[PDB]
C-alpha cells in the first residue's frame, strides 16, 4: 500500500519456543522493514545511488526488479540462555533491532 | 552535508514530518504521473539527485519532475506532461 | 525461482537517454540482487541477526515477510558529465556497482 | 572466524562451490522439509546458527534441520521429520 517504513513486531520468546533455552528477556521488539521504493526516493528513504538507478531501469523496462524495503539502521541487545552446560550464559547479540529502514 | 533546506512535502512526506514540510541538504521536487494523473511533492537528499532530477526521457509511463533548492520552492510547481 | 545472488545488468547511458549529459563511459555494468531467501540462510547469504530472526518468524506465521535480497557491498566508478555550465566535469560516484548480495 | 570447517552442500551450495563442498566458520546442515519432502545441505555463518540451529518447534510446515561442526559431517546425515499431528 504506502511506502517503505519500519512497521512494530514484538517476538515474544513463548510463541515461538524458544522460552526453554532462553531465560531473559521474555521477548523483545524487533520490528521489520516494508514497503514500496517508488520514483522518485525521497531523503528520508536513505537510499544508496545503485538504488536510484535500479529505480530509473525499472521505469525503462519493468523486467529489472525495484529496489528493496530493508533495514539500514540496527541495535543490539543481551540475552541470557542456557548452553548444553545447563549453565546460564550472558551474550549479547549484533543487529537484533531494526532502527532504520531504507531502499536497497 | 547538514540539512538546511526547507521543502513543501505531499505524497513523500516522511513520518515525522511537520505541517506538510521536510527538511533536506539536497533538493525540493514536484512531480506528475499517469495511469489517473496525480501530482506530489518531497525532500530529496543530495546524493544521487542528478540522476532523478534529470529522470530518464524513456519511462514507460509519463510523468514530469522538477527539482529547486530555496526554501518551500516545492509549495507551488506544477510541471506539465510530456507531449 | 532460485536463491538471493547477483544478477548481471549493464546501463547503457544511451538506453535511459543519457548520453546528452554523460560524456563518458558509454555504459556500465551494475548488475542487481534478486532471489528468496529461505531458511536457514545459508553462510554465503551473508545475513543479519535480525534477517535470521525474521525468517524463523515467516516460518510460524506468514503474515511477516521473509528477508530481502539486496546488495551488500558496492564500489564506485568515475563519470565524466556536462554540468549547467556546459562543462566537462569528473565526478566519482559511491556505490555503483554490486558486488555482492545477503538477505536482509 | 576464518573458515575451517568444510562441509558438504546441496540446495544451498554458494555459486562458488567445489565438488559440492562450501566452506564455512559455522556448522555444516542437513534439512528435511515438506510441501513433496525434500533433503538440503550446506553451510551456516557461525552468527545466528544458534537461532537457526534450534529452529522453531511452531514452524507452520514440518521439517528437521542437523547441524554439527565436523569437516563433511554434512555427508551422510538424514535427520527423520515431526511426527504429523492427530
Amino acid at each position: 500500500k504506502s511506502s517503505c517504513k519500519r512497521h512494530p513486531l514484538y517476538v515474544d520468546f513463548s510463541d515461538v519456543g524458544w522460552n526453554d533455552w532462553i531465560v531473559a528477556p521474555p521477548g523483545y521488539h524487533a520490528f521489520y522493514c516494508h514497503g514500496e521504493c517508488p520514483f522518485p526516493l525521497a531523503d528520508h528513504l536513505n537510499s544508496t545511488n545503485h538504488a536510484i538507478v535500479q529505480t530509473l531501469v525499472n521505469s525503462v523496462n519493468s523486467k529489472i526488479p525495484k529496489a528493496c524495503c530493508v533495514p539500514t539502521e540496527l541495535s543490539a541487545i543481551s540475552m541470557l540462555y542456557l548452553d548444553e552446560n545447563e549453565k546460564v550464559v550472558l551474550k549479547n547479540y549484533q543487529d537484533m533491532v531494526v532502527e532504520g529502514c531504507g531502499c536497497r | 552535508t547538514l540539512p538546511f533546506l526547507k521543502c513543501y512535502c505531499s505524497g513523500h512526506c516522511p513520518d515525522d514530518a511537520i505541517n506538510n514540510t521536510c527538511i533536506t541538504n539536497g533538493h525540493c521536487f514536484a512531480i506528475i504521473e499517469e495511469d489517473e494523473t496525480t501530482l506530489a511533492s518531497g525532500c530529496m537528499k543530495y546524493e544521487g539527485s542528478d540522476f532523478q532530477c534529470k529522470d530518464s526521457p524513456k519511462a514507460q509511463l509519463r510523468r514530469t519532475i522538477e527539482c529547486c533548492r530555496t526554501n518551500l520552492c516545492n509549495q507551488y510547481l506544477q510541471p506539465t506532461l510530456p507531449p
